[PDB]
C-alpha cells in the first residue's frame, strides 16, 4: 500500500509542521 | 456511506483552494 | 489491527491540524470581536 | 472502524476545514 | 480506485509539497 503510506507520511509531515509553527 | 464522498469532496475542496492561492501569488 | 496502526499516525496528525485550525479560528473570532469592540 | 471516535472527529473536523474555508 | 480518491490523495501530496 504504498499510496497509503505516502499520505500518511505527508499528513504527519503536514502535522510536524504546525507543531512547529506552534513552538515558533 | 457519506464519509467517502463528503470527505472526498472536502480533501479536494482543500486542494483546488491551495491552487487557487497558488496561482494568485504567481500572479502578484 | 495492523491496518488500524498504521493509520494511527493519520489519525493523530489529522486530529491535531484540526485541533490547531479550530484554536486559530477561535483565536481570530476573539481578535475581530475586539476590533468591534474598538 | 468509521464507529471508532478518533476516526469520526478526524472526519468531522475536515469536514469543518472545508466549512471554514467556503 | 475511483478518479475523485486519487484527486484527493494527491490533493494532500500537493498541500505537503507546498507547505515544503
Amino acid at each position: 500500500l504504498p499510496e497509503l503510506r505516502e499520505v500518511v507520511s505527508s499528513i504527519s509531515y503536514i502535522a510536524r509542521q504546525l507543531q512547529e509553527q506552534e513552538d515558533h | 456511506a457519506p464519509e467517502v464522498r463528503c470527505c472526498v469532496d472536502a480533501v479536494n475542496f482543500v486542494a483546488e483552494s491551495t491552487r487557487d492561492q497558488e496561482a494568485t501569488g504567481e500572479e502578484v | 489491527q495492523e491496518l488500524f496502526n498504521e493509520l494511527k499516525p493519520a489519525v493523530d496528525g489529522a486530529n491535531f491540524i484540526v485541533n490547531h485550525m479550530r484554536d486559530q479560528n477561535n483565536y481570530n473570532e476573539e481578535k475581530d470581536s475586539w476590533n468591534r469592540v474598538a | 472502524l468509521i464507529k471508532h471516535p478518533e476516526v469520526k472527529s478526524a472526519i468531522e473536523g475536515i469536514k469543518y476545514i472545508a466549512e471554514t474555508m467556503k
